[PDB]
């Protein structure tokens, strides 16, 4: 009642279930679904399911998931300073981390339940999306070490491809992923 | 919440606590024990010269102070940039990062007290010789100077 | 570019290639500053310190919209031949900046 | 706001975040003051150098108008084209940007005027050195002003937080 | 629990007690003992005890106590500037105040409980130490008024005699106090 998570039923449930998916009202207000509070959720089955992920999805899937979680944690940590001194007071690396967190939130975690294609997403599609995001982050930080302005990176056209990769059908994704990876490599390595 | 009746009474009866940090756990560090809010009220009795080693308490408090300073500096480096820091601030930042990477994140290893003290001294060796204000000169002369080749002996 | 000082100093500044100007009171100094900034006074515009104690008082109108001009006080011909206590000027700057005296 | 336990926890978290931000801003103010002191020292040194250059330039002037006639030095002044062109490069000061001034240089003696007497020649060279010191003084003054502005902003922010929020 | 002074037991206790000696962990952290915070502590028995102090200690004891308290208050009032710009940026009077406060803290308030003779202090020894400190402060202020440098004052040898006062035996104290009082006036006037 009232969204109070200290209500005794919620506390009783919290001590029994192995996974917890807490929802957020602020995300629902922004119409950002599934509106799952990343900070307030957890899961206790991650370690036991690693061999299955290695065998059936990809050999380095846990590493990518850990990298994504670490990036989200760092972005959440930097948000405390962002809400204090504003986004423009940060350095280039912190701004890059914030932008990568925004990209992850808007293009990977988000999902349209009423879309004919985005409603269902297999494990391999998500693996490809997160691999693309990680590769882009690595290239962007490498370029940042080379003195390239952060504003130049944010206008790179591959961001639109990454954002639209979510709507690609399960059949066209295997070639779309290769083309997007080649484009990401070209936009930085060939340009430099 | 540390003001909840259960932890409040438990801390009101017991002699300290060990605090687990969600940030360390999310950063892939295990066991995610946070030294800053952790406390033991009987440690001074359990260490000395006839037990553990004579440099235990000084090393512990120096590590606490250095880690606190490095963590505090890591917050300012976000806004003021790395180049605006002095050399000591950069040394403290690197020490804090290496401390979190090697000391706390031990995985499933079974480190004896001597191994933990050796790792602590290796981490402290990153700081300048005169920066260890909390340790007597005898222990510094006897143990300072070791390089980081300990955690790599147990992957 | 242009320096506003006594006419004797203005001759030297014209000798140096700078657009020196002669002035002995605040009114014509302010008029020259206004006509320089209106016609596009470029960057440095030196003004004799004994003439205008603070040149920015005439710049407050235009300081908001532009950042190019840089105005600093300086001693004139006769003023520089006597001792100049720039340390008091620095103390005043520090007192305005922080709000406390810092040196003794 | 609605009084509930979750709201109370959120408010306590906000209070802790505000305290941490206050301490961080205090550290930033300390660092800015530390830089400000060195800027003040270098500005004092630049001002002393500029004063010495101005005095020697005026000494070189006093010979020009005395031994040579006023018309000679006037023609020498009129002969040289006026110096025009100041490069206002940008300089980063803790995020803030300050103009750094350096002027074009016509090589000096290559642009010599009809004013041949040596007493006139020395004054122009001394004036160019005086202006070379002047531009450095202007640059250090601008940097000091930017540092002071940042210090004032940080102090106002710290006071506003710790006295209102 | 938690050290909060708004807890009802503390509020009820502070309404009936006559004294409050606020022990502080911060003072003990910097190796200051017996670590009673003088800013938070207070007492309500001074007015009633003043005649006894006049009768059994000295006629001027309340004046010395008030002077010491005022000096400590003034020292505590300057803590902002000494923390922002450092001690060396102050004037002569401010530096003198800071150093007098430091001498007070290190020689009068501080006490070693395990020391053989410093464990217990009578009223006479405390009165003598306070009088010596006040006399030295007056002499230092006079020297500052006469143009003497602060560094010269901070290097006088009688400061060692003042510092060792609290380690002097109770029966041998009066001779030490007389010698130190003579040296305090000798060190300033003779040097001129």
């Amino acid at each position: 009642p009232g969204g109070d998570m200290s209500e005794p039923v919620t506390q009783s449930t919290l001590r029994i279930v192995g996974a917890f998916w807490r929802l957020d009202a602020s995300l629902a207000f922004r119409r950002h679904f599934p509106a799952i509070n990343w900070n307030g959720s957890y899961s206790l089955f991650t370690s036991a399911l690693d061999p299955w992920y290695r065998e059936n999805v990809a050999e380095d899937y846990p590493e990518l998931r850990d990298a994504i979680s670490e990036l989200l944690q760092r972005e959440a940590g930097l948000q405390e300073i962002v809400q204090l001194v504003g986004p423009d007071a940060l350095q280039d690396a912190e701004r890059l981390v914030i932008e990568v967190g925004r990209i992850i939130r808007e293009d990977f975690l988000q999902q349209n339940a009423y879309h004919e294609v985005d409603a269902y997403c297999s494990m391999k599609k998500a693996y490809g999306i997160m691999k693309m995001i990680l590769a882009f982050y690595k290239e962007a930080e490498a370029a940042i070490k080379r003195g390239v302005s952060i504003d130049e990176i944010l206008q790179l056209p591959v961001l639109e491809r990454i954002g639209r990769a979510r709507y690609v059908s399960e059949e066209e994704f295997p070639a779309y992923f290769e083309e997007a990876m080649k484009e990401i490599q070209g936009a930085f390595k060939a340009l430099a | 919440d540390r003001t909840h009746p259960i932890p409040d009474l438990t801390g009101y009866i017991t002699e300290g606590q060990i605090q687990l940090s969600r940030e360390l756990h999310r950063k892939g560090i295990y066991p995610p024990i946070d030294p800053l809010p952790s406390l033991s009220r009987l440690m001074n009795n359990g260490v000395g010269k006839g037990k553990t080693r004579e440099d235990h308490k000084q090393v512990s408090d120096q590590l606490y102070s250095a880690y606190a300073n490095g963590v505090d500096i890591r917050k300012l480096v976000a806004i003021i940039g790395e180049d605006a820091l002095t050399e000591n601030d950069r040394r403290y930042l690197q020490f804090a990062d290496a401390f979190e990477r090697f000391f706390i994140n031990q995985g499933q290893q079974n480190r004896s007290i001597e191994e933990s003290l050796q790792i602590a001294w290796a981490l402290l060796s990153m700081l300048p010789q005169g920066e260890l204000k909390r340790i007597s000169k005898d222990h510094i002369g006897k143990y300072y100077g070791q390089k980081l080749e300990e955690i790599w002996g147990a992957p | 570019m242009a320096v506003i000082a006594d006419p004797e100093t203005a001759q030297g500044f014209r000798l140096a290639g700078l657009e020196g100007y002669g002035a002995s009171s605040a009114e014509e100094a302010q008029s020259l500053l206004e006509t320089l900034v209106e016609r596009g006074g470029y960057a440095l515009v030196a003004v004799d310190e004994a003439l205008l104690p603070d040149p920015e008082r005439a710049v407050e109108r235009l300081m908001r919209g532009r950042d190019l001009p840089v105005l600093l006080p300086i001693a004139g011909l006769k003023e520089a031949f006597q001792g100049h206590d720039v340390e008091g000027y620095m103390r005043e700057l520090v007192r305005k900046t922080i709000g406390f005296d810092i040196k003794l | 706001v609605s009084p509930t336990r979750m709201n109370l926890l959120q408010r306590r978290g906000q209070l802790r975040l505000a305290q941490k931000g206050v301490d961080l801003l205090k550290k930033k103010r300390d660092a800015l003051v530390a830089e400000f002191f060195g800027l003040v020292r270098e500005a004092m040194e630049a001002r002393k150098a500029l004063d010495q250059a101005a005095k020697e330039a005026y000494a070189a002037l006093l010979l020009a108008q005395a031994f040579d006639g006023p018309e000679v030095v006037a023609g020498a002044a009129l002969g040289v084209p006026p110096l025009e062109g100041v490069e206002a490069e940008v300089e980063n000061v803790w995020g803030s940007k300050v103009p750094r001034l350096k002027a074009t240089f016509p090589d000096g003696a290559l642009l010599s005027p009809v004013g041949t007497p040596a007493y006139t020649l020395e004054a122009s060279r001394a004036f160019r050195r005086y202006a070379e010191a002047l531009i450095r003084v202007a640059n250090t003054e601008t940097r000091l002003k930017k540092i002071g502005e940042e210090i004032k902003k940080t102090t106002r922010r710290v006071n506003a937080l710790e006295q209102v929020v």
